[PDB]
């Protein structure tokens, strides 16, 4: 028989693992989160649930039986989190300046978890470094021309003459062309330990290489051309109806670190290095340039029901937390949905209007060291359920009254930020075996 | 048993009683009884004889 | 001058050791935390734990059946909880203080 308190059933039948038992089985959960939860497979309408979690669903050995897994998962998570390690990035910055003696050290930074736009993420990454000016920058003597790491989106070779490498309008274009690491002399940035690399859209071209630090040395053909001094441009028109000069000045006294025998600033640009730099000796030969993901890439979330069925081949049951079976191997329900704003760059004058605070819009440190104009095309986090059906997994001979359900990521550990994972198993005959 | 209650009604669903034997019963106290089934019971604050 | 008069009463005795037979030092009658005894060519267990089973209690009763629990043993930690019969029921007969 298939149960002793109900009539035996033949052919296809249904079972359910529902996460809606939180008072009928939640005295077994007081350290089991929803990604490791115990829940009944026995759902007797007319029996007390307390005394009915120890009942067993028998399956005769007339034929082998295997359930058909189906999982309905809905996740709500932010895009700055401990899950991806995307709430921290490590960056080499100037940590002291005192005749100048310069110190540099790798200083980890942390973004507050919970965030919305892609544009916001870049801005708070900048603001981390400018809150490290309020730390060791104003308690030493670091110059506001220097900051270590800066993240822009700007392209600095538009309206640019190849023969005379000044930016001829004397200002940089205020349009995004893709994320950029504006990286100072003798400084790197490290994104090995984080997925904030994938947010920028800067990736390795050999991804199984260990380490992922980008040095000032790596960037070649990446020096940012100095602005034309348009004063020299105006007052040469009155002598040709003769002078031309770089903008080395600024009114806050923060000069653009101009390389002395050149018309080029000492600031490097990753974006320039990739495109206009050396083809095989630039930063482009070990990096790739890709579209930004606000989601930071999309992971896989596994299903496991280790003690409720026999596991697929090349697995074995473990109650150890480090290792577990994999079943499904399906997508994370976090996806990216692109949206378009053609006033994207102009809506940073309407967040300037709203917030006169200018600690998000920021005080101009130098006219390179400034927050970047917003991307025209943005990626926006989207949470929609994912439904999936799977093949047969051979079941146990009889099934316990309460059975573990566990979801685990690609790092093989339990997952915060899961609020629905619904097991649906349908037993059916597979093929005859001796009874 | 709630507190100052003098009756406990206990009803069991319809079940076979094939090969049933006796009953035994005793009274415990909520404080001194932990929950078994969970890895940790955070409401258990008693360390005397259970 | 007044803290020359203070009275002190000692702290109450408190004896903290292990349980009667190592009770609840390992999980029985739980799911997720149940043990495994199985082959290495199959993962079918010979452990079935239910919430309506109790084996920590069952073991205590079993020990009593097979011989005295007044005999202490230090290995498996046998030593059954007890009380003095003049604490639980107070036999009182005054004091022989006639001299």
């Amino acid at each position: 028989i298939r149960y002793s308190e109900l009539a035996p059933l033949y052919d296809t039948t249904r079972l359910y693992l529902v996460d809606n038992k939180s008072a009928d089985i939640a005295s077994l959960n007081y350290q089991n989160d929803h990604s490791n939860f115990l829940t009944t497979v026995v759902q007797n309408n007319d029996f007390t649930p307390t005394e009915a979690s120890t009942q067993t669903i028998n399956f005769d050995e007339r034929s082998r039986w295997g359930g058909q897994l189906k999982t309905i998962m809905h996740t709500n998570m932010p895009n700055v989190n401990e899950f991806m390690y995307s709430n921290k990035f490590k960056a080499r910055v100037m940590v002291s300046r005192k005749q100048d003696i310069l110190e540099y050290e790798w200083v980890e930074f942390e973004l507050p978890e919970g965030n919305f736009s892609v544009t916001m993420t870049i801005d708070l990454m900048n603001n981390a470094i400018i809150d490290n000016y309020l730390a060791v920058g104003r308690q030493n003597g670091v110059l506001e021309s220097d900051i270590g790491v800066k993240f822009d989106t700007r392209n600095f070779r538009l309206g640019w003459d190849p023969v005379t490498e000044l930016v001829m309008p004397g200002v940089y274009t205020n349009e995004a062309f893709h994320p950029d690491i504006v990286l100072l002399p003798g400084c790197g940035v490290d994104f090995t330990e984080s997925r904030l690399s994938n947010l920028l859209g800067i990736r390795k071209r050999q991804p199984f290489q260990e380490g992922f630090q980008i040095m000032y040395e790596d960037l070649e053909g990446g020096n940012i051309p100095a602005l034309l001094d348009v004063d020299a441009y105006e007052k040469s028109k009155e002598e040709s109806a003769i002078v031309i000069q770089p903008v080395e000045k600024d009114s806050k006294d923060r000069s653009y670190n101009v390389l002395p025998d050149k018309i080029n600033t000492a600031y490097r640009s990753w974006y320039l290095a990739y495109n206009y730099g050396d083809p095989e000796k630039g930063v482009r030969s070990w990096t790739l340039l890709t579209t930004s993901d606000v989601t930071c890439g999309v992971e896989q979330v596994y299903w496991s029901l280790p003690d409720m069925m026999q596991d697929p081949v090349t697995f074995r049951s473990t109650r150890q937390v480090s290792n577990y079976p994999v079943v499904g191997a399906e997508l994370l329900p976090v996806y990216s949905k692109s949206f378009f704003n053609e006033q994207a760059v102009y809506s940073q004058q309407l967040r300037a209007f709203t917030s006169l605070t200018h600690v998000f819009n920021r005080f101009p440190e130098n006219q390179i060291l400034v927050r970047p104009p917003a991307p025209t095309i943005t990626t926006v986090s989207e949470n929609v359920p994912a439904l999936t059906d799977h093949g047969t997994l051979p079941l146990r001979s009889s099934i316990r009254g309460v059975q573990r359900v566990t979801v685990t990521d690609a790092r093989r550990r339990t997952c915060p930020y899961v609020y629905k994972a619904l097991g649906i198993v349908a037993p059916r005959v597979l093929s005859s075996r001796t009874f | 048993i709630p507190a100052n209650a003098t009756n406990v009604p206990i009803s069991i669903p319809s079940r076979n009683w094939a090969a049933f034997r006796g009953w035994s019963f005793t009274r415990l106290k909520t404080k001194e009884t932990p929950s078994l089934g969970s890895g940790f019971d955070p409401y258990f604050v008693y360390s005397g004889s259970i | 001058e007044i803290n020359l008069v203070q009275q002190s009463m000692p702290n109450r005795p408190n004896y903290i050791g292990f349980r009667d037979n190592f009770i609840g030092l390992m999980y029985y009658n739980s799911t997720g935390n149940m043990g495994v005894l199985a082959g290495q060519a199959s993962q079918l267990n010979a452990v079935v734990d239910l919430q309506d089973r109790n084996t920590e209690l069952s073991y205590q009763l079993l020990l009593d059946s097979l011989g005295d629990r007044t005999r202490y043993f230090s290995m498996w930690n046998q030593a059954v909880d007890s009380y003095d019969p003049d604490v639980r029921i107070i036999e009182n007969h005054g004091v022989e203080d006639e001299l």
